[PDB]
């Protein structure tokens, strides 16, 4: 197992489910190498667990701004890739 | 534990310890395992190893006892953020048991010196930290990092400072109702003294039992009286704008 | 500063 | 002006919303150099005109796998630089 370490750059979670969010990123990234099928088995993932709706995106260059509901939002690292995810709808 | 002991619980100071070791590690830096002095030899490489495997360690196992108050600032910044949802969530200009609501208004006020002091203690730990990555550290899993905490802790103060004091502003509507409460306490005074005076049962042919039952019916409302006119007084200072 | 050094001056006995 | 022209790859919208989207992002680039700014500019400028709670995304690469509602989902490019902006919330 590739131990990437994970960092977490703005979030407003609890800490299991910013865990559980760091874990469904490592397994995505183990799985799929498109960052647009990374958030979307990310995004689903987080939809069938926490219900919809949720937003994320994958990618190593992008800088954000968003409004998200309370005790919903996370963004974080895996390696040389960001990993944002938010939760608004 | 004797160093724990005689530093006790200061997070400066541990800082300060930090950088000393550090300069300290920096200082005895070297290469030379021999210092030759004459027709003399004396191993030097070998305990030098030793002694700084020995700082090392010593500097590694410090660290491990920082991991732990730090949690109690998780703990601090969670308690601040979810009370402080609903507690934005409860309060309005409207539902006139606002005695409640100031009350909220002088604690918020009152947590003002303490939000200082944690943003002091903030900058304190994001100093520490600052040094536990430059020390290497291995960031668990269950730790929550630094900037999550930062930003929704930032985005507590903002939304605090927006909404408290808004609420806070429009208070004339409060201070009239408080005005007019306290002027019907004191009609309602007025109107007990006067059945008071009326009520006097001083004179002693009136039966000492139902003359009692009367007193006591009257005393009740009287306490219900003192009541009104403390819980009055009390939201007037509280608010203490009026 | 010390600290470190002033508290290794209390070595318990000779 | 900067004759980045406006090409646009993803449009679940109206088409004087895509004119908005594009001069506002013009002049977001044309105004701040970092796009975390960038898209928090337009973000606000999305808010304050086709109301909360739109959300801005501003990058050069990146997997975007978001809900929008209907009629309120962008995705373009300028120059190099990409710029994703759906609603949500």
């Amino acid at each position: 197992m590739c131990d990437r370490k994970a960092v977490i750059k703005n979030a407003d979670m609890s800490e299991e489910m910013q865990q559980d969010s760091v874990e469904c990123a490592t397994q995505a990234l183990e799985k799929y190498n498109i960052e647009k099928d990374i958030a979307a088995h990310i995004k689903k993932e987080f939809d069938k667990k926490y219900n919809p709706t949720w937003h994320c995106i994958v990618g190593r260059n992008f800088g954000s701004y968003v409004t998200h509901e309370t005790k919903h939002f996370i963004y974080f690292y895996l390696g040389q890739v960001a990993i944002l995810l938010f939760k608004s709808g | 534990e004797n160093i724990y002991n005689r530093l006790g619980e200061d997070l400066n100071k541990w800082q300060a310890l930090l950088v000393q070791i550090r300069k300290a590690r920096g200082t005895f830096d070297n290469a030379e395992t021999k210092k030759e002095f004459g027709p003399v030899v004396i191993d030097y490489g070998k305990v030098q190893s030793k002694v700084n495997l020995k700082y090392d360690s010593w500097h590694k196992e410090v660290l491990s006892k920082f991991g732990q108050m730090l949690g109690s600032n998780m703990t601090e910044f969670h308690s601040q953020i979810s009370k402080s949802r609903q507690e934005l969530e409860q309060h309005s200009v409207d539902t006139a048991s606002t005695s409640d609501a100031v009350t909220f208004i002088t604690y918020v006020q009152s947590l003002k010196r303490k939000i200082k002091q944690f943003e002091k203690q903030v900058e304190l730990y994001r100093n520490g930290q600052r040094l536990l990555e430059k020390q290497r550290f291995q960031f668990p899993p269950s730790w929550l990092y630094i900037d999550n905490i930062e930003g929704e802790w930032g985005a507590f103060n903002d939304i605090m400072r927006r909404k408290d004091s808004a609420i806070q502003q429009q208070v004339a509507n409060l201070q009239m109702k408080i005005v007019q409460e306290d002027r019907a306490v004191e009609s309602r005074t007025t109107d007990l003294l006067t059945d008071w005076e009326k009520t006097k049962p001083v004179t002693g042919n009136l039966r000492p039992e139902e003359a009692l039952q009367a007193l006591t019916i009257y005393e009740g409302k009287f306490g219900r009286l003192k009541d009104d006119r403390e819980k009055c007084a009390k939201a007037k200072e509280a608010l203490e704008l009026t | 500063s010390s600290i470190l050094s002033e508290v290794s001056t209390r070595a318990r006995s000779k």
